[PDB]
């Protein structure tokens, strides 16, 4: 779940930050099922 | 009856008017910052 | 977003070419319980089958009465307010409202028949609250009408279940939206008697006054709208109806010594009855007094026969300070003053609470 | 959409695995709500307290507690199902009829153990448990069921106890619901079920009561014209308000049926929509 | 899903914020509700009946008649709520245990005003109000509660064990226009539980006991009740009359049946309904006090 009054920025250096925050999320979501696999 | 007996009394009374004021203000007086803005949806009444 | 209801039906006593797209139907139960529960729930004293001669008259004055016994899935299943309305018409305060109504019913219908199955339903009615067979486990709530086809004196409607009001297509009509409506008679808020703020959310019930006399009662129909909560709906509406609590109380039921238990037993020195003697080999001289009490209690006001309303909640309305619009438009070939609510999700479970007070 | 799968069993013999497709609308109750479960869960073996199979009143008792789904679709080696809980958007939800009391469209669906007759269920033999079945019934006749079998039930002590039977009577009490009357229990032997499962039923309910209506009479002498006082009042209060909780009224579904038979007849399913 | 917003008066110091913070998963209440609400209502004053701080029974008809929400999570400037009463679709939604009770699987929550040791609430000097979050126990729980405190209560005009474990009830009970309401409501459903069919039970009771020996299981029944096995013994119980229409109507039926309206009546209008259940998925079955649990509307 994203996008709690955050959706404005990635729908559109705070952007900057904010695609750090969805790259540094994603890649453990990704690991998760590499985890979950396990 | 009408019997004045030995005690007297003050009164007490709260009024309020509408008035017009004035307002004075100096060049530098506040500093203003101003955001962004956020869309919500939501069910209307009858749509959204 | 919503879900739809279908089901056909005689159209003796509902008629989906008058009424109004949104208007409420209710549904009735299988005429043959009646007789099963009124044999069995009537009070001592009172005869049981007055309510199977008004009845029978019901059914003689309708079409295809030689249907009656089966259930076969052909009978006059549903019904509208407005009908109940005009049928107890002269008992509502809004005297000009509810016989406008009345006659507009008449005449739009087959103007025939008509008079005598509306008295037919009348005394049906009042014999329904005459054996305590209250008439609010036998009618049932559907939503408002939506879509209709009828090719003669039998008609398949389909109508909302629970869900926003304006989220369905009727798809015929001018547009595609419809709002509720209801007859001006019939319409009852609660909180501008109680005074007391009318903002926010404000829930829908309907109620079902009971009168109980000697070869007089009556029954109206009302569709309050409050704010009050789920519960506080019954200590609100007995301070309205605080003067048929009363009369019922005492014109309910028309058909001795104490005794100081406590006393006895904070004192010694009383006659005991100690275990031995109930094993059961002489247990009658053992229990020969003891005491004697001469006690018995028949004729008393129970908690159904002092009862005189019963509710149930319908619906909810989201938005804050309702503007509900009042106005006076055609059904048929006259006027009757209309009320449109607007934006009324529907739902809830259909469960009746009995305020007997 | 959740959904719940039940592990079929291997070596089931056909005989078995056959007869568990014959009921594919039938609702079955989850202890705790997980992707994945075993059947002794299902079965009633999970289901008895203190050993002893459970009567009416735990069986009342569990299904507030316990949870419920409905059966689906049934593989020869798959079993899944579908909950009834939080938020599921179950489509298509279709259920069997499993009383002998017709439904009709608007009725709502409310759940109660086998009291009428006996039980009829599935038994696997070989791996020797059986799944039972709660039985369904709107919501307008329920409370008059439960008054209706414990009256039965304390007129028979009653007959019992006194010396004298109070026999003269109005014949046979009769259930009618769609103009069928049901005339459940003819005779008055075989006594099946009178005390083996609703025994504990009439005692909680009788003493209650008798507690009830002597309380106000022993308070306040005036209605007809060493001791706590208060434990007493304190007691009645909480078993009063416990037995008033168990035997509760709850609507779970609603049959809601479009361009279908309005009236259905046990055996027959109909599809239902989520209250 | 209806969401309703509290306004966060400013000016707010940052421990006070902090602490705020913190009241994450808990039930607040509202008089009326509405999008947008401001602080009055959920501080303490609001629950003043005639000029001071309202008593528990007071507090008991507070909880029925106003509306209630859960908070969900605070930002430095708004602080969002979903509601629970009105039926609204609402995913995910946990509530913190604040009774010093734990909760397990499958347990319906109600709701009544803080009886223990003094209530733990957030303070606001700088805005001058206090609120307060209402406790939430079992149903049991507060079915035993319940029954005490009226006991008391008519007592005037208190241990409590559970899992082993003895709690002590502080019952604040200064006010009297409340405490006579509920004398009024309780004696009502006494009375109108009294139909001519008792007689019929009230002539049992010799056989009652009978079956309470030699059976083994009427035992504590006898023993946990007192006004049957102290009549047992006392009183003759005139044998029978005859029925008025014995011929097709059965008399037994309505006492059994009107009985059953009343007891479960009896437990609401005494104090609070059920509201939740609480069904935790990937959780533990038991939770601890302070901890957070996934429910489910009612």
């Amino acid at each position: 779940a994203i996008a709690s009054e955050a959706l404005s920025l990635l729908s559109n250096s705070l952007r900057i930050r904010a695609i750090q925050q969805m790259a540094r999320n994603l890649r453990t979501v990704l690991d998760s099922f590499e985890r979950g696999t396990a | 009856t009408g019997f004045h007996p030995g005690i007297a009394f003050t009164v007490v009374r709260q009024d309020r008017f509408a008035t017009e004021q004035l307002l004075y203000a100096e060049r530098a007086s506040e500093s203003y910052f101003v955001g962004q803005i956020q869309v919500h949806h939501h069910d209307a009444i009858g749509g959204v | 977003t919503t879900q739809l209801i279908q089901q056909v039906s005689l159209t003796d006593f509902f008629r989906p070419d008058i009424e109004h797209a949104g208007s409420i139907v209710l549904i009735l139960r299988h005429p043959s319980d009646m007789i099963g529960e009124a044999n069995t729930l009537t009070q001592a004293g009172r005869d049981p089958d007055v309510l199977l001669e008004g009845l029978r008259n019901l059914f003689n004055a309708c079409t295809a009465p030689w249907t009656v016994g089966e259930g076969g899935g052909l009978r006059a299943y549903v019904t509208s307010l407005s009908f109940i309305a005009a049928c107890r018409a002269e008992e509502y305060t809004d005297k000009q409202a509810a016989d406008a109504n009345r006659t507009a019913i008449v005449s739009a219908y087959g103007c025939s028949r008509m008079e005598t199955r509306l008295i037919r339903f009348s005394e049906c009615l009042r014999a329904m609250v005459q054996c305590h067979v209250f008439p609010h486990r036998f009618i049932s709530f559907f939503g408002s009408l939506l879509e209709y086809t009828i090719q003669d004196n039998l008609c398949n409607i389909t109508a909302v279940a629970k869900g926003p009001q304006e989220a369905a297509r009727t798809d015929k009509t001018s547009t595609r939206r419809v709002t509720a409506n209801i007859p001006a008679c019939v319409f009852w808020d609660v909180d501008k008697d109680l005074h007391l703020s009318a903002d926010g959310l404000k829930h829908v019930f309907l109620v079902f006054v009971y009168t109980q006399r000697r070869q007089r009662e009556g029954v109206r129909l009302h569709l309050a709208l409050s704010q009050l909560n789920e519960q506080c709906f019954g200590r609100g509406i007995g301070f309205l109806l605080g003067r048929i609590r009363a009369e019922n109380a005492a014109w309910g039921t028309e058909g001795t010594r104490a005794l100081p238990l406590v006393q006895l037993s904070n004192d010694p020195t009383s006659p005991r009855c100690s275990i031995g003697e109930i094993t059961g080999v002489n247990w009658n001289l053992a229990r020969q007094r003891l005491y004697q009490w001469t006690g018995d209690f028949r004729g008393l006001p129970t908690q159904l026969s002092c009862m005189y309303a019963a509710y149930t909640l319908i619906g909810t309305i989201p938005s804050e300070s309702v503007r509900y619009t009042r106005r006076m438009e055609r059904f048929g070939g006259y006027n009757v003053p209309t009320i449109w609510l607007e934006g009324v999700v529907w739902g809830g479970t259909n469960t009746w609470n009995e305020c007997y007070y | 959409p959740f959904e719940i799968e039940v592990l079929l069993p291997g070596e089931l013999s056909p005989a078995e695995t056959s007869a568990l497709q014959k009921c594919e609308g039938k609702i079955i109750t989850f202890s705790t709500l997980r992707h994945r479960a075993s059947l002794v869960d299902i079965a009633l073996s999970s289901y008895y307290i203190n050993g002893a199979p459970p009567d009416t009143l735990s069986l009342l008792e569990a299904y507030r507690m316990r949870f419920a789904a409905v059966i689906t679709r049934v593989i020869p080696g798959k079993l899944l199902a579908h909950a009834i809980g939080v938020g599921t958007p179950t489509p298509g939800l279709f259920i069997q009829n499993t009383s002998p009391v017709d439904l009709c469209n608007g009725d709502y669906i409310c759940l109660l153990p086998p009291v009428f007759g006996s039980a009829d269920s599935i038994r696997l033999d070989s791996v020797g448990l059986e799944i039972v079945f709660p039985l369904t019934i709107p919501q307008t006749l329920m409370r008059e069921i439960i008054a209706k079998v414990v009256a039965r039930a304390v007129e028979r002590t009653a007959a019992g106890a006194q010396i004298l039977p109070h026999e003269v009577l109005r014949g046979a009490d009769v259930i009618c619901y769609n103009g069928r009357r049901y005339e459940l229990e003819t005779n008055l032997q075989h006594r099946d079920g009178s005390d083996a499962a609703i025994r504990t039923l009439v005692l909680n309910l009788m003493f209650s009561i008798n507690e009830g209506c002597l309380l106000l009479l022993a308070l306040i002498p005036t209605l007809l014209v060493r001791f706590p006082i208060y434990e007493t009042i304190s007691s009645w209060i909480s078993t009063s308000s416990r037995l008033g909780d168990t035997l509760g009224t709850r609507a779970i579904l609603r049959v809601c049926v479009f361009d279908g038979p309005s009236t259905v007849h046990p055996g027959d399913r109909t599809a239902v929509i989520q209250v």
